[PDB]
This record gives structure tokens, C-alpha cells and sequence, in this order.
């Protein structure tokens, strides 16, 4: 209990920045894949 | 459903951002708030940013975007929440 174990979410954390490196300068998250508008013209 | 892996990805991640500009602690002992520290250390400093085109700093904002748009705490300790919900609504 000294100090902490380890946390679910960090695994979605490490592929866009790891604890090794900066990884963030040159990944590219995919914003885009939220959910869209309940309607649209079309 | 292919979009399930990145949206969870991207919200999960947000826990860590919500928690890192929340904690108590700079030396905290968690690996995602460990992690965070990094990107929300650079962003803050960054002399160049996202008004320059750094990339890092735009992975960190898109999340805080992603969070914005669904929040609605007009205080919340996440630093660039408060200033995308004030963008969004000149988009209307
Ligand atoms: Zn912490
Ligand atoms: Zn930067
Ligand atoms: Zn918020």
C-alpha cells in the first residue's frame, strides 16, 4: 500500500503517451469517431 | 461498431486529464496521472502550441474538446474545458 498498483485507463493513456516518451508529437487521435448528430438535411 | 475502441480510448484517458489537473500532489505515485503530467507540463509551457502547429499540445486539447462538449460545470479544474464551452456556443 506504499504506493500505487495500477489503474484500468492507463492502457488507453500509454498508446498516445507513454510514461518512455513523448509519444503525443507524433501520434494523431482520431477526434472524429465521437458520435454525430441525431439528424441532419441529407 | 469500429469507432468503440477510439471513444473509449479518448474518454478513459479523460478520467486521467480530469484527475491530473484535480490532484493534490505533483509527485503523484499513479501511472495515469504520471503519464498526464508530461503532455499537461508541455502544453503549458509549449512557445510554440497548437497556434503554431505542435502536435502535442493538439492530442492534449482534442480530449479537452471531446470532454467540453459534453460538460457543463461552468468552474471545472480542467483548464481548457471552460474556454471550448465558450467557443462552441459562437458556433451557433
Ligand atoms: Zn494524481
Ligand atoms: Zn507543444
Ligand atoms: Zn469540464
Amino acid at each position: 500500500s506504499h504506493m500505487a498498483p495500477e489503474d484500468p485507463n492507463e492502457e488507453a493513456v500509454s498508446q498516445i503517451f507513454p510514461d518512455s516518451v513523448m509519444l503525443a508529437v507524433q501520434e494523431g487521435i482520431d477526434l472524429l469517431t465521437f458520435p454525430p448528430a441525431p439528424g441532419s438535411p441529407e | 461498431s469500429p469507432q468503440e475502441s477510439r471513444r473509449l480510448s479518448i474518454q478513459r484517458c479523460i478520467q486521467s486529464l480530469v484527475h491530473a489537473c484535480q490532484c493534490r500532489n505533483a509527485n503523484c505515485s499513479l501511472p495515469s496521472c504520471q503519464k498526464m503530467k508530461r503532455v499537461v507540463q508541455h502544453t503549458k509551457g509549449c512557445k510554440r502550441k497548437t497556434n503554431g502547429g505542435c502536435p502535442v499540445c493538439k492530442q492534449l486539447i482534442a480530449l479537452c474538446c471531446y470532454h467540453a462538449k459534453h460538460c457543463q460545470e461552468n468552474k471545472c479544474p480542467v483548464p481548457f474545458c471552460l474556454n471550448i464551452k465558450h467557443k462552441l456556443r459562437q458556433q451557433q
